[PDB]
């Protein structure tokens, strides 16, 4: 639950 | 679309609805940490390819939005 | 167009695969510098790219794959 | 063994 949207998808 | 994920094979449900132009909200509470990482990477791939939006709702909930 | 080759160093390097692929180019990527789990991540991301655009994905060897546009 | 996911 420490996961997020990869930064380069911004 | 509120997909409850049981394994990585359920990526196909997210993929199928998303490429059909539908926003998908998926739950990863049943998945292991390794499986959730796989789902997020697959979903990131789906989004990148179609220039869609990906957002984390809460710790085990993400959304993939078309166009 | 001709196949774009990629030597991957990290998961952020998937952006090269994604960028060239969504532009209609076939991408051949090498994962020999990637760890076991990083390669797993790349393959899942590439599978996502492929599925969204109805492209073809193929294993060349254990560290080499290709993503081909529809 | 790292392979192409079945659903592709
Ligand atoms: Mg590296």
């Amino acid at each position: 639950d420490d996961l997020d949207v990869p930064s380069f998808l911004q | 679309v509120p997909v409850e994920l049981h394994s990585f094979e359920d990526a196909q449900v997210i993929g199928g609805a998303f490429r059909d132009g539908d926003a998908v909200v998926f739950d990863m509470s049943l998945l292991s940490r390794e499986e959730a990482r796989r789902i997020v990477d697959f979903a990131a791939g789906l989004c990148f390819a179609l220039r869609g939006k990906m957002q984390k709702i809460d710790s085990v909930t993400f959304a993939v939005v078309p166009e």
